[PDB]
RNA sequence: CGCGCCGCGGCGAGCCCGAGGGCCCCGCGGCGGAGCGAGCGCGAGACGCCCCGGGCCCGCCGCGCCCCUGCGGGCGUGC
C-alpha cells in the first residue's frame, strides 16, 4: 500500500533522502555487474571468491535422470514401516519371520549409515550400500540384499 | 590532589568550616536514591539509607 | 586543479567515539601457531585420562 | 448442547446437536487478512492508452532562444512532458500490475470457520449491526422446506423475529455521495439476514427482499459472512442446511478443524483463584517524597532534622 | 500492621539518638578550637 | 548547559511486549507479566521474556531432544515456549510431561500413546504459575541456514561460504590463488 | 521482475489456490530432507538449556600396519 511507505514522508524536503552535495543522478557506477576487476575489486574479493576464471571438466549435454541418485540413512528405515505394525515386529525379534523393506519402492537407491537401528532383525533390499550401513545392519542380525 | 591540579583553571576550592557544611546540607541537601534526586527534609531518610554505616541523623 | 593530500585531524575523535574495543576473550587461548608436537601430546594425554576422556 | 429448531410459524419443534465448527477460536486478525486478499481478486484492470501524449511530433529548441528546454511542437507549443498540457504521464498506469493475491488453503478454511463461529454469539451479532432483540435463538434454525411466493417468505421472517432487520434494510436505500453514482453504483442499501439452504427451494421467495442473500451450504462465501470485513452476520439456517454442517466438514480431505482455546474471560478467572493467589507476597513500603523547603524558616521545620536545638533556628 | 509498629518504634529510637549525638558533637567542636590554643 | 556525554552511553531498545496480532499470545503474556509483579520469581521473569520473542529466536524442539535432555529427571515438567515437533528416527518414546505453545498433530499422538501429557501454558498458569518442579528449555538459536552466511567469505579467517554460484578459481583454491 | 535481510500468519520432516478438471471441491513437478570431490566417486553421532570454544566423525591430499572376493576390504596416523 502506497499510504504506509517511507517515500511519502519526504513531501516538502527538496530531495528525497539523496543529499544536497551528491544528489540523485542516473548511473554513477555503471550498469549491472561491470567493474568487478577494476573499481569494484574491493567488493568482489571480499564477498565473491571464485567468481572469475575456469575450473574443471565440461560436459556438452548432461543426462539429468542418469546422474539422479536418491539416498536414505538407516535411522530413517523403520519409519517406512506403518505404525500399526512396528510394535509387533519389535515384540517378536524373529529370524524366521523378519520384516522385509525394499527401499526402491519408496524411491531410494543407496543406503547410508548415519544413526542406529533398534535391536530387531530386519531385511533391507537396495541397489547399493555404504560400508558402515552394512556393518551396523549385520550388528543387529539383519541382512543386506541387492534387487533389480 | 594531583588530578585536581590538572583542572585548576576550571574550579575553585578550599577548606570548609562546620558552619559551611551545615548550611549546605540543611538548605541545599538532596539525596540520590535509586538514581532519583530526593529532598532531604528529615532524619527518616538518612537512617533508612546509611544505617549500615552508623549514620542515623543529619548531625 | 589541486585538492588536499592528507590529514589526520578528526581521526582520533572518531577512533574514540565507540570506546576502544578489546579483542575476544577466546583469542588469548587460540591454539593457532603453537607447536604441533605439543598439541599432539596434549590430545593424547587427555584421551587416556578417565576423568577427562570423552570416548564412548 | 443442542440448538433449537422452529417451525415456519414460531413454536419449538425439534433439537439438533451443535456442529463442531462453532468451537473454533475467534480470530479477527485472520478474518481481516483473508477478506483483504480475496476482495482484491474480483478487480477489473484499468490503464491509460499506450499512445497517449506521444502521437504528436515535438523536439527541443535548445538554448539560445530565451525559452525553457522542453520539447515543442512546430510553432513552439509545449509538449511531451508530464508538466505540459497534453503530455504523457510521468509513469503511465499499466495492466501488468499484480491484481490478485494468494492465500493458502489452510488459512482460507480457518477464515470461514472463524467467521461461522462468530455468528453463534448474540453479543457479536448485535455489535455487528443487526437487530436481534426479538429473536428466539441466535443460532437460529428454522424448518421451512419449500418457499416460492415472497408473501409467504415474508411471513416466516416475521413469525420468528427477524422482521425489524429487513425493514432496517428496506428503509435505508439512498443515492451515494460521490462520483460513484456515474459509474453504475448509484444506490446503497444496508445488509440484513443470510439464509443458508441445502435441499429445499427457497431462493425464489427470499431473493427479492431488500438486504437478503442466499448460500447453498456446500459452498459458503467469506465475503458474505463478514460484510465490510466484520465477522458477525445474522444467519437463518434451514433445517437441512444446519444438519449437514458436519458432513460438509467431513468431505474436506485430510483436514481437521483448529484447536479450541480459552478466552480473556477464562484467564481473568484463574488469577482470582486460590492456587494463584496463594503465591502472592507484598512489596516493600514505598519511599516517601516531600518538597524541599528551608528548615531555618521556623522552629517546627528545623526541629524535624535536629530535635535538641543546639543549632540556631536563624 | 506490624509495619506500622516497627516504623513507629524505629523513629522513636532514632530521635533519642539525635538528641544524644547533637550534644556530644557540639561538645567536640568547642573542644578542638580549644586544644589547639593550649 | 549540562555535560551529559562523557562517561555515559546510548540507551538500549529491547522487546518489552509481543508484536503478534494473535489474541492468545497477548492474553498469556499479559497474565504472566502480572504473576511476576506479585511474586518476584525469576522463573516467571524469564518466561515472560520468552513470550515476546520473534519466532526466529524461538526455534522448535523435537521429542528426541526432549527425551535426551529430560533423562534421569523424568518426573519433571519440561516447559517450552515454542512448537514441539516429532522425530520419526526415534522408534520408541519415553513417558514424559511437556508444556508447550503448540504441538504437531503427530507429536501429540505419540506423546499421549506413551502415557505422557501435553499441557498448555494456561494449564501451567493455573497449576504451577511460579515454576515449581519445572525446567525451562529451548532449541538451537543458530540452526538457521541464513545465519550460516553471515560475514566475509574471501577474507582469510572467515570459514563462511559465499551466496550465489561461483564457477571460477580465482581466490577459491586457498591462499596464493588470487 | 530478480536478489538480500527483517517482521507477522498457517502448517511442520515436511510443505505447496501449477497448468488443468468438477470466494467451494480435486490437483505433478518443485524446494527442504547430506555433504564433499575436477572427476572415477565415496558418505556423517560423542559430548552440549542457549551462545562461544574444545574434542571427535564424513569428503578431498598424503602416508604405518594386517587381510578375504584384491591398485579391492579392514584398522590407524598428519596439515
Ligand atoms: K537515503
Ligand atoms: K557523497
Ligand atoms: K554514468
Ligand atoms: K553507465
Ligand atoms: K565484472
Ligand atoms: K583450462
Ligand atoms: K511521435
Ligand atoms: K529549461
Ligand atoms: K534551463
Ligand atoms: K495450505
Ligand atoms: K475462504
Ligand atoms: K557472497
Ligand atoms: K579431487
Ligand atoms: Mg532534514
Ligand atoms: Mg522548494
Ligand atoms: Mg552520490
Ligand atoms: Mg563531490
Ligand atoms: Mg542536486
Ligand atoms: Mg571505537
Ligand atoms: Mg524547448
Ligand atoms: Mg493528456
Ligand atoms: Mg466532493
Amino acid at each position: 500500500p502506497t499510504r504506509i511507505r517511507k517515500s511519502r514522508k519526504r513531501r516538502g524536503h527538496r530531495q528525497m533522502g539523496y543529499g544536497r552535495v551528491g544528489g540523485h543522478r542516473k548511473h554513477p557506477s555503471g550498469r549491472g555487474k561491470a567493474g568487478g576487476l577494476q573499481h569494484k575489486r574491493t567488493s568482489f574479493d571480499k564477498y565473491h571468491p571464485g567468481y572469475f576464471g575456469k575450473l574443471g571438466m565440461r560436459n556438452y549435454h548432461v543426462r539429468r535422470n542418469i546422474e539422479y541418485n536418491p539416498t536414505i540413512n538407516i535411522d530413517k528405515i523403520w519409519s517406512l514401516i506403518p505404525e500399526e505394525q512396528r510394535d509387533g515386529f519389535l515384540q517378536r525379534k524373529s529370524t524366521t519371520e523378519a520384516p522385509v523393506v525394499d527401499v526402491t519402492r519408496f524411491g531410494f537407491f543407496k543406503v547410508l549409515g548415519r544413526g542406529s537401528l533398534p535391536q530387531c532383525p530386519i531385511i533391507i533390499k537396495a541397489r547399493y550400500f555404504s560400508s558402515d550401513a552394512e556393518k551396523k545392519l549385520r550388528e543387529v542380525g539383519g541382512v543386506p540384499l541387492l534387487v533389480p | 590532589l594531583n588530578a585536581l591540579r590538572i583542572v585548576d583553571h576550571y574550579v575553585t576550592y578550599g577548606e570548609p568550616t562546620v558552619e559551611t557544611i551545615r548550611n549546605l546540607i540543611y538548605k541545599r541537601g538532596f539525596a540520590k536514591v535509586n538514581g532519583q534526586r530526593i529532598p532531604i527534609v528529615d532524619n527518616n531518610l538518612i537512617d533508612e539509607q546509611l544505617s549500615k554505616h552508623n549514620i542515623l541523623c543529619a548531625e | 586543479a589541486k585538492l588536499k593530500n592528507h590529514t589526520s585531524k578528526n581521526q582520533n575523535r572518531k577512533d574514540h567515539r565507540n570506546g576502544i574495543k578489546k579483542p575476544k576473550k577466546s583469542a588469548y587461548t587460540s591454539h593457532k601457531g603453537m607447536c604441533p608436537k605439543y598439541l599432539r601430546n596434549l590430545r593424547r594425554s587427555r584421551a587416556n585420562d578417565p576423568r577427562q576422556s570423552l570416548r564412548p | 448442547p443442542t440448538v433449537k429448531v422452529f417451525g415456519p410459524t414460531g413454536t419449538q419443534v425439534a433439537e439438533l446437536p451443535r456442529p463442531k465448527v462453532f468451537n473454533v477460536p475467534l480470530r479477527p486478525d485472520i478474518i481481516n487478512f483473508v477478506h483483504t486478499q480475496l476482495r482484491k481478486c474480483l478487480r477489473t484492470p484499468y490503464a491509460v492508452s499506450r499512445y497517449a501524449g506521444v502521437q504528436c511530433t515535438a523536439h527541443s529548441w535548445g538554448p539560445g532562444r530565451a525559452v525553457a528546454r522542453l520539447p515543442r511542437k512546430h510553432g513552439g507549443i509545449g509538449a511531451y512532458a508530464n508538466f505540459a498540457r497534453g503530455g504523457h504521464m510521468a509513469h503511465p498506469t499499466t495492466v501488468i500490475r499484480r491484481w490478485c493475491r494468494k492465500v493458502n488453503l489452510n488459512q482460507r478454511r480457518y477464515a470461514v470457520a472463524s467467521a461461522l463461529a462468530a455468528s453463534a454469539n448474540a453479543a457479536l451479532v448485535e455489535a455487528r449491526g443487526h437487530r436481534i432483540a426479538d429473536v428466539p435463538s441466535i443460532p437460529l434454525v428454522v424448518d421451512t422446506d419449500n418457499v416460492t411466493k415472497t408473501k409467504d417468505a415474508l411471513a416466516i421472517i416475521k413469525a420468528v423475529g427477524v422482521l425489524r432487520d429487513v425493514e432496517r434494510c428496506k428503509d435505508s436505500r439512498h443515492i451515494r455521495a460521490g462520483r460513484g453514482k456515474m459509474r453504475n453504483r448509484r444506490y446503497i442499501t444496508r445488509k440484513g439476514p443470510l439464509v443458508i439452504y441445502n435441499t429445499e427451494d427457497v431462493a425464489r421467495g427470499f431473493r427479492n427482499l431488500p438486504g437478503v442473500d442466499l448460500c447453498h451450504v456446500s459452498s459458503i462465501r467469506l465475503l458474505e459472512l463478514a460484510p465490510g470485513s466484520h465477522p458477525g452476520r445474522l444467519i437463518l439456517w434451514t433445517k437441512s442446511a444446519f444438519a449437514s454442517l458436519d458432513d460438509v466438514y467431513a468431505a474436506k480431505q485430510n483436514y481437521t478443524l483448529p484447536r479450541s482455546c480459552i478466552t480473556q474471560t477464562d484467564i481473568e478467572r484463574i488469577l482470582q483463584s486460590d492456587a494463584v493467589q496463594k503465591t502472592f507476597v507484598p512489596k516493600r513500603d514505598p519511599l516517601v517524597i516531600e518538597r524541599k523547603v528551608d528548615p531555618f524558616s521556623s522552629k517546627e521545620a528545623l526541629a524535624r532534622l535536629d530535635p535538641s536545638g543546639t543549632v540556631m533556628p536563624k | 500492621a506490624e509495619r506500622a509498629t516497627e516504623k513507629e518504634k524505629r523513629a522513636a529510637l532514632v530521635k533519642d539518638h539525635a538528641v544524644k549525638s547533637a550534644q556530644v558533637y557540639a561538645r567536640y567542636y568547642i573542644d578542638l578550637v580549644e586544644s589547639e590554643k593550649k | 548547559g549540562i555535560d551529559l556525554k562523557t562517561g555515559i552511553k546510548k540507551r538500549k531498545v529491547e522487546r518489552k511486549e509481543p508484536k503478534s496480532p494473535n489474541p492468545y499470545i497477548r492474553l498469556l503474556h499479559n497474565a504472566f507479566k502480572v504473576v511476576y509483579e506479585n511474586t518476584g520469581e525469576d522463573f516467571t521473569k524469564v518466561l515472560t521474556k520468552r513470550l515476546c520473542l520473534s519466532k526466529t529466536n524461538r526455534p522448535v524442539l523435537s521429542v528426541s531432544r526432549l527425551a535426551h535432555l529430560m533423562h534421569k529427571r523424568e518426573d519433571k515438567i519440561a516447559v517450552v515456549a515454542s512448537t514441539v515437533t516429532n522425530d520419526e528416527r526415534l522408534v520408541t518414546i519415553p513417558r514424559m510431561t511437556i508444556c508447550a505453545l503448540k504441538f504437531s498433530a503427530t507429536a501429540r499422538s505419540r506423546i499421549e500413546k506413551a502415557g505422557g501429557r501435553c499441557m498448555s501454558f494456561d494449564e501451567l498458569l493455573a497449576e504451577k504459575p511460579t515454576g515449581d518442579n519445572c525446567v525451562l528449555l529451548q532449541g538451537r538459536r543458530s540452526c538457521r541456514a541464513v545465519c550460516k552466511k553471515f560475514g566475509s567469505p574471501g577474507r582469510p579467517n572467515s570459514h563462511v561460504k559465499p551466496k550465489g554460484e561461483h564457477k571460477g578459481r580465482r581466490g577459491a583454491r586457498g591462499r596464493h590463488s588470487w
